[PDB]
Formats: structure tokens, C-alpha cells, sequence
RNA sequence: CUUGAGUCUCGUAGAGGGGGGUAGAAUUCCAGGUGUAGCGGUGAAAUGCGUAGAGAUCUGGAGGAAUACCGGUGGCGAAGGCGGCCCCCUGGACGAAGACUGACGCUCAGGUGCGAAAGCGUGGGGAGCAAACAGGAUUAGAUACCCUGGUAGUCCACGCCGUAAACGAUGUCGACUUGGAGGUUGUGCCGGCGUGGCUUCCGGAGCUAACGCGUUAAGUCGACCGCCUGGGGAGUAC
């Protein structure tokens, strides 16, 4: 569990933190859900939307197969 | 505006009008007229060569610029204006020059607007440039075939062609028939669609109509004698035959292309 | 589930390997998943199911932990 | 004829059938097999033996080739995912690589409707 | 007047015109009364996948403050210029004056 | 919604003071203010019934304010629909 | 007069609505490369497809529709409903401090508006799916269930239709009346203690024919509306 994004006062997830980002989606590119990372449903939305943007920019893929 | 007549007589009940208020209610522009009297369908030798062509109104031509050779030179709408000899409505546009010219009416045009043709013209309804200045995917109207010849494809009322590849020295278009073709990417296209979209959801109401536009009647050949078209004869209501033209040609479904010069042209036909 | 094949692995562990990441990645569930159209009306019905025996098995547990068998 | 020492085996897994292609890397075929063509029809034709057959005797028909490493890729749902792969390391063959390549639909078009039987 | 967040990628292939791009860009939204408070020259980076099978791209990142208009001009501008290979235009409540995760 | 330098001016034009928010010709006028604005709205988003339920409400609240305040004083009520160019 | 009702200020979450753009996955089709005898399908088959080179695999292209994961007895909406991402326009809800108006309220016959899916009209579009339809099976028959195909339609614009087990089978508004465990979304103070909104499950009194409901009542009351009066005939006839 543990949600990082409270303990760290974020506004926002920032979708150009690609660092934060890959440790939300599984190997094949898939996001991760809440209930094994243990983040808060309202950051899980925030994430889900940081990563559709990273995916939109070519910062994150969207599988592993492109 | 699409509007239906009222029943006020079995030859209006049917009537479908369109009412268009922004064309002018004047004349014509005198200096881009010209007299076109008709034909009847005859040529110089005198005989019928198209058949159910005669009568209808009188009708000055007014001439349009399908070439848009001005580059350079901005010109704005001064107005809509019906033209007789086409489908599609026509601009009077001054350039700044002072010069004035008719062109074929996009969609969204008005007046006020303004216009320019080049390879520099901005991306905008009504604008003419080379096909090769003109992003792929874009739709166009009156597009050239040869380089400086003039418009001659998407002419019509609600016609536009689009821009579907281009490929070195030839784009590839798709046509309103649905034919993908190709013409040299320096051929020249206007942005936009052709307007006056409606036009296709008139509905003539009554025979007056037609020959009002100069088209005769039209006489099945199952309605006349062998000695007059192949379909012809019969006590009472006979066909036993394939369809064929006056002439005998099969009518339903033969094909008749055949121009083995412009096949290269051709990336795929209509179907 | 893309896998590569480390040094001095027996084909076995390998294999292992990529099994236990087709089946982390749900591959065949989403495909048996896929194969026909579920109406809407049968897919809430489903997952509200779903819900509902999970709640009262867990309920049942707990107060079972309660009870004695003998 | 071709030596290339370096191929593909794509396992077409589906439910009735197992197809065993083997290609290079840029996706050429040099041969193939089916449980359907091993002599296995009907219920027999989907069973992982089938599948194994099918993937010795595409390992037999690429020989000529002289190939020694094979990536794997896997599509479908069938019951010869697993023995093809085991029947083509126990050819001989290298594997350097297994992937799964099942294609799966982001949303997609509808699915055909539910049996009922 | 909103504040936006621009991040455009380049064609690899036109990337020393990246610098008359930003100018551009930045004069347009400036002429306008914007303001600029972050540009972010990213340089090239790998795509995570191929786009016109490209595998690299020149990304720039601009936090502006503008009126919609400009923003729309823009935009028309990243549309018709084929060097652009892809944008994203994004709303931000406040203006972004800070250092990206990428810097 | 209407932003909050039009409420403001609205809200000092019609109010006894700009402390004034909750009098009826306040009321009033900023409903009337924003009715008047969604008319471009929903001239091109005729199919907007959503958003068109609340421009409805803001139709029927002030039609209750106006009738309160013709029933209240009716001086002020015709000083308001005079200003505002409204029917009745 | 300010306690009901409403206005303003600052923020908050949201698949609320309308418009436009765009991304990636996949299906299908088209062109070509490799390759060769099967593919597909079922309970088993057959129809079908394939040596005129299919299926498999690779490359390039076209087009339509839907947005995996996130995703949740999660959220939003009056209901119907609403799900990729981005912008433009726009509705509602909620919280904290105040300030303001001063009963401006509740309900509502008739009226008006909205209203899933299917259907209808005109014009587009059409990948996938699929009423009808065709063939193959199954069977005593099989106008079906299963299989192979497949057209309306499903999609878009505009108009019509006005109905659904349109359901919580529970009208709207207000007040009051033991508890427990959660979800979600605010906010105050120092992970603890409060305090609001919405919401899931259990249960006490009470109520109920019983089943059950149980502070989100089917409990205790008030305002107003809708509706019922044995089964069938019939939501039919006129
Ligand atoms: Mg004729
Ligand atoms: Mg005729
Ligand atoms: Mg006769
Ligand atoms: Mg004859
Ligand atoms: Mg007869
Ligand atoms: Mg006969
Ligand atoms: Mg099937
Ligand atoms: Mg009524
Ligand atoms: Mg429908
Ligand atoms: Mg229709
Ligand atoms: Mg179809
Ligand atoms: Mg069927
Ligand atoms: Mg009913
Ligand atoms: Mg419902
Ligand atoms: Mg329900
Ligand atoms: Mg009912
Ligand atoms: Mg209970
Ligand atoms: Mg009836």
C-alpha cells in the first residue's frame, strides 16, 4: 500500500515524471490497479490520466508489442 | 432553404423549392455575360445528336474563372449570385486591383469574405493554390486535370474531391463518382466544397418544370413500333428482350469505356 | 508478455517463466472474455453478482470464525 | 538451399486447431505444420499431442535450413500453447526467446453473439 | 487570458529549426500580451513507439499565458506545419514556472 | 456562469451598495444577465437539453422573484422590468 | 423578524451536457513478399474457403466502429442515461468563513419539456455484428436452438415516434426516532480527535400477511398530487 502522492503533498501526478509513472504500470504497459499499489482512488485518477497523456506523447507505450 | 409549396393545385402539391435569400436580386455583372442560344440537341449537321434537349428558358452565360490564375492579388466577395448554366452558385469578386471576376461559389462563402489564389494562399475555403502546396487529406473543388488548363473536376453543386495520397510528381483523389485518380500535383484546386448542397433535395413538382429547364420528353421504346427502336412492338404489354439503347447496345450494366490513353490515370474505378 | 531467455537457463524455468507472466497479464482470461458479446444488462448483472457473494461469503467467514464445529 | 540459423516459430493456438509456422526474423515462411495435417481430426485435432506432433513436423520440414535458434511467438488460447514450445526445444532447438502476441482489442468491434446450447 | 502547457514534437530531421520555431512561437504569444513562463528544450529523445515510423523526436515544452485566440492560431500552426509530428495543448489552472521532471 | 467582474458591476449598478447581493433586483438582473448570454449559447447547441434544464431554472426563479416583487412594491418592480427591457 | 427559501465571495470532486480535434489496440478489405496443402467449424459433421495458391507469416495502404488496463455494491445526472486523450461552450452539486434579501415556500389537475432500445422519413456512411433470408446440420418434423454465409439495422445529420420488468416493481417536500462496519468527496484542530455532502452492507425499536423494511423506513407525523376496488372478457371494442 502506502500512497506515495499524500506523504509527498502533490498537486498533481505530472505526466512528464516518467519515473514516478513506470511504477504504476505493469511490464506489458498496463496500469496497475489501486488495490495492489494500495493509492488512493483520487490519485488513482489523476495517474490514469498522467499515463493516458504519457502514452499520447510517445513517453510511455501502450503495450509491449509496438 | 429546402421549402414545400402548399396544395393549392395538383402541380404545386408536390413542389419542393430552394429558397437561397443571400443571392443577389439584381442583374448579372454586364461585362462577364455573354448570349448562349440553344441547340436543340443538333449539331451542325442539323440532326438530333442528343436526344430530349429543346425549349426552356432564356439564358445568358456568365464567365467564370475556373482557371484562378490571379496570384497574388486579394479579392473579396461582393456577392452570391444565380447563375443559370450550372448546379452551383457563383461569387462576383473584386480584386484590389479592380478587377472583377465570377467564381464558383464554396460552401460558407459570403459576402465580405476574402480570397486569394498561389502558392503562398492561405489554407482557407475559396483559396486556390497547386495540389502540391495543399496538405494531403484536404478536401477541394474544381480541380484541374492538366497543369494551367482550368477546373474541371467537382464542379457541380455539393461536389468536392479529396486529396488522398500524393506520390512525386502526381497526387492520387478520390472523386465525387468514387474513382481514385490521379493528376499532376501542380495541378491547381480551390479549398472547400462546391455550395449550394441542397440542390439535389429540389423536387420539380410537375412537367412544366422540366421543360422549363429545357428538357423534352422522354419515349420508352416499349412504347413504339420495331421499325423505331429494338424494344418496340407487341399486342399489348410485350418486352421478351434484353434492355438495349435506341441503337442496340445493352443498357443495363454494359460497359463502355474505352480510352486506353487515360487508363494509366485511373488508380481504381468507380464500382 | 515478451520474455527472453537468460544464460545457463534451463528450458524449463524459461518456459515457467513465460507462463507465469501470460498469466499475470491475464492474456487467456481476456481472451475467453472476448469471444462473444455480452449484452450491458448481463455484464452489470454479473459484476453486481460478483460483489454481492463476495460480501456475504466474507460476512460468513467472519462470523464463523465465531463458531465452533464441535 | 538458404542457411539462416536464426528463426521464428509463431503458434497459431486457437480452440479447434494448431498451426505451426517457422519463418526467419524478417517474416518469411521456410515451413509449416498443422494438428489438422499430422492425421488428428475432429476431437483429437485440438489436443496438446496434436499440437506436439504438429511442431516436430515443422521442425522436420525447415531441417533443410539448418536453423538452430528459434524465438517463440504465441497467439491464442489453445491447448497447444505449451507442448509446441516444449516439442520445439526437444527438436533441438535453441528457444532464445518466448512472446506472447495474442491479439487483444482496446475498447474494438463487436464480438459474434453468444452460443446457445 | 488562461494558462497553457505546449509540449510539440519535431521531425528529427528538421531539429536546428527548432530554435527559429521557439522564437516564432514565443513573438506570436508575446505580441499578443502573453507571457512565457517556461520553455523547455528537451532535445531528441526515443519515442516508446514508432509514429510515421519515426523513432525519435524533437520535443519542446512551453507554459504559456495567452488569450484562447493566439492559442487557436497556434495550434492551426502545429496542424499545417509538417514538421510538427504531434502537440498536446493542456489547460493549466495557474502559470508553471519551474524546472520539469525532465530537466 | 457569469464572471465575477460582471456579477460585481451588475451587483453595484442594481444593489443598494455593493455589499447588496441578496435584494431582488440583484437577484434579478444577474439571472436576466446570464439568460441573456446563454441565448448564443444555445443558438448553436440546440440539442444541449442538459445545460438548457438549468438556463430553464434560471427562467422560473426569476419569474418567482418578479412576482414576489410586484406583489412586494410595485414601483420597484416596474423601475426593474423597465431597466431590463423584460415583458413582465 | 430570520430559523425555510434564495443571492454573493473563495475553493473542491465528478463517464453531467453540446461542439470540434486527435491517439493507440484490434477486426475487415486491398496490393505485394515468403511459403504449401490444407483451413474453418462442431457434440460429431457438413455447408463454406483453398493448388486460379488458401490458412499461417511479413510489409504497405483504405475504411468504419468502439475506447483494454485504470475500473471500484467508484463517480455524475431529474429520469432516460453518461467511460481513451485534448481544446471550446455550458448545467448542476458540495464545503468553509462571512455578508446580503426577508417567507420570496411546498405540492401540482390541465399544460409544457425531456425521455433506453426497436421503429419511421430524408440525406450520408457501413469495418464488425446481425432481425429477414439462403444453405449445412440436428430431428419424427425443426419454418428453431448449433454451423457457414448474410440484408435492413446498428453509425452520422436533421425531423418523427413517446414506449420498456422506463424497477427500489417504493410520488414529491419537510420534521422527528437506539446502533455497527465500510466507500467516496469536502473541511477544522492536534497518524489521533471532530464536522459536512453523497453512498454500500448489517441490524435495534417499531412496522409488516409474511417475506422483509429499518435515520437513504415499508418507523412516527404533516402538505399536496397520482392511482386501486374479484378473475377472465380487456388496456380489447367503439
Ligand atoms: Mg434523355
Ligand atoms: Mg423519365
Ligand atoms: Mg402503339
Ligand atoms: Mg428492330
Ligand atoms: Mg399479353
Ligand atoms: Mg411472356
Ligand atoms: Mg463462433
Ligand atoms: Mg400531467
Ligand atoms: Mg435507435
Ligand atoms: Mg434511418
Ligand atoms: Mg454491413
Ligand atoms: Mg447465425
Ligand atoms: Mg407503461
Ligand atoms: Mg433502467
Ligand atoms: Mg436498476
Ligand atoms: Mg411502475
Ligand atoms: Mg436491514
Ligand atoms: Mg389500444
Amino acid at each position: 500500500k502506502f500512497c506515495r502522492f499524500t506523504a509527498e503533498g502533490v498537486q498533481e501526478i505530472d505526466y512528464k515524471d516518467i519515473a514516478t509513472l513506470k511504477n504504476y504500470i505493469t511490464e506489458s504497459g498496463k496500469i496497475v490497479p489501486s488495490r495492489i499499489t494500495g493509492t488512493r482512488a483520487k490519485y488513482q485518477r489523476q495517474l490514469a490520466r498522467a499515463i493516458k497523456r504519457a502514452r499520447y506523447l510517445s513517453l510511455l507505450p501502450y503495450t509491449d508489442r509496438h | 432553404a429546402v421549402v414545400k409549396c402548399k396544395p393549392t393545385s395538383p402541380g404545386r402539391r408536390h413542389v419542393v423549392k430552394v429558397v437561397n435569400p443571400e443571392l443577389h436580386k439584381g442583374k448579372p455583372f454586364a461585362p462577364l455575360l455573354e448570349k448562349n442560344s440553344k441547340s436543340g440537341g443538333r449539331n451542325n449537321n442539323g440532326r438530333i445528336t442528343t436526344r430530349h434537349i429543346g425549349g426552356g428558358h432564356k439564358q445568358a452565360y456568365r464567365i467564370v474563372d475556373f482557371k484562378r490564375n490571379k496570384d497574388g492579388i486579394p479579392a473579396v466577395v461582393e456577392r452570391l449570385e444565380y447563375d443559370p448554366n450550372r448546379s452551383a452558385n457563383i461569387a462576383l469578386v473584386l480584386y484590389k486591383d479592380g478587377e472583377r471576376r465570377y467564381i464558383l461559389a464554396p460552401k460558407g462563402l459570403k459576402a465580405g469574405d476574402q480570397i486569394q489564389s498561389g502558392v503562398d494562399a492561405a489554407i482557407k475555403p475559396g483559396n486556390t493554390l497547386p495540389m502540391r502546396n495543399i496538405p494531403v487529406g484536404s478536401t477541394v473543388h474544381n480541380v484541374e486535370m492538366k497543369p494551367g488548363k482550368g477546373g474541371q473536376l467537382a464542379r457541380s453543386a455539393g461536389t468536392y474531391v479529396q486529396i488522398v495520397a500524393r506520390d512525386g510528381a502526381y497526387v492520387t483523389l478520390r472523386l465525387r463518382s468514387g474513382e481514385m485518380r490521379k493528376v499532376e500535383a501542380d495541378c491547381r484546386a480551390t479549398l472547400g466544397e462546391v455550395g449550394n448542397a441542397e440542390h439535389m433535395l429540389r423536387v420539380l413538382g410537375k412537367a412544366g418544370a422540366a421543360r422549363w429547364r429545357g428538357v423534352r420528353p422522354t419515349v420508352r421504346g416499349t412504347a413504339m413500333n420495331p421499325v423505331d427502336h429494338p424494344h418496340g412492338g407487341g399486342e399489348g404489354r410485350n418486352f421478351g428482350k434484353h434492355p438495349v439503347t435506341p441503337w442496340g447496345v445493352q443498357t443495363k450494366g454494359k460497359k463502355t469505356r474505352s480510352n486506353k490513353r487515360t487508363d494509366k490515370f485511373i488508380v481504381r474505378r468507380r464500382s | 508478455p515478451v520474455i527472453k531467455v537468460r544464460e545457463n537457463e534451463p528450458f524449463d524455468v524459461a518456459l515457467r517463466r513465460f507462463k507465469r507472466s501470460c498469466e499475470k497479464a491475464g492474456v487467456l482470461a481476456e481472451v475467453r472474455r472476448r469471444e462473444f458479446y455480452e449484452k450491458p444488462t448481463t455484464e452489470r448483472k454479473r459484476a453486481k453478482a460478483s460483489a454481492v457473494k463476495r460480501h456475504a461469503k466474507k460476512l460468513a467467514r467472519e462470523n464463523a470464525r465465531r463458531t465452533r464445529l464441535y | 538451399r538458404k542457411q539462416v540459423s536464426d528463426g521464428v516459430a509463431h503458434i497459431h493456438a486457437s480452440f479447434n486447431n494448431t498451426i505451426v509456422t517457422i519463418t526467419d526474423r524478417q517474416g518469411n515462411a521456410l515451413g509449416w505444420a498443422t494438428a489438422g495435417g499430422s492425421g488428428f481430426r475432429g476431437s483429437r485435432k485440438s489436443t496438446p499431442f496434436a499440437a506436439q506432433v504438429a511442431a516436430e513436423r515443422c521442425a522436420d520440414a525447415v531441417k533443410e535450413y539448418g536453423i538452430k535458434n528459434l524465438e517463440v511467438m504465441v497467439k491464442g488460447p489453445g491447448p497447444g500453447r505449451e507442448s509446441t514450445i516444449r516439442a520445439l526445444n526437444a527438436a533441438g532447438f535453441r528457444i532464445t526467446n518466448i512472446t506472447d502476441v495474442t491479439p487483444i482489442p482496446h475498447x474494438g468491434c463487436r464480438p459474434p453473439k453468444k452460443r446457445r446450447v | 487570458m488562461r494558462h497553457y502547457e505546449i509540449v510539440f514534437m519535431v521531425h528529427p530531421d528538421q531539429s536546428e529549426q527548432v530554435p527559429g520555431m521557439i522564437e516564432r512561437y514565443t513573438a506570436a504569444i508575446t505580441g499578443a500580451e502573453g507571457k512565457i513562463h517556461r520553455l523547455e528544450d528537451w532535445g531528441r529523445r526515443q519515442l516508446a513507439y514508432p509514429i510515421n515510423k519515426l523513432h525519435k523526436a524533437h520535443y519542446v515544452l512551453m507554459n504559456v499565458e495567452a488569450p484562447q485566440e493566439v492559442i487557436d492560431e497556434l495550434e492551426t500552426t502545429f496542424r499545417f506545419n509538417d514538421a510538427v509530428i504531434r502537440s498536446m495543448v493542456m489547460r493549466t489552472k495557474h502559470a508553471v514556472t519551474e524546472a520539469s521532471p525532465m530537466v | 456562469s457569469l464572471s465575477t467582474e460582471a456579477t460585481a458591476k451588475i451587483v453595484s449598478e442594481f444593489g443598494r451598495d455593493a455589499n447588496d447581493t441578496g435584494s431582488t433586483e440583484v437577484q434579478v438582473a444577474l439571472l436576466t444577465a446570464q439568460i441573456n448570454h446563454l441565448q448564443g449559447h444555445f443558438a448553436e447547441h440546440k440539442k444541449d437539453h442538459h445545460s438548457r434544464r438549468g438556463l430553464l431554472r434560471m427562467v422560473s426563479q426569476r419569474r418567482k422573484l418578479l412576482d414576489y416583487l410586484k406583489r412586494k412594491d410595485v414601483a420597484r418592480y416596474t423601475q426593474l422590468i423597465e431597466r431590463l427591457g423584460l415583458r413582465r
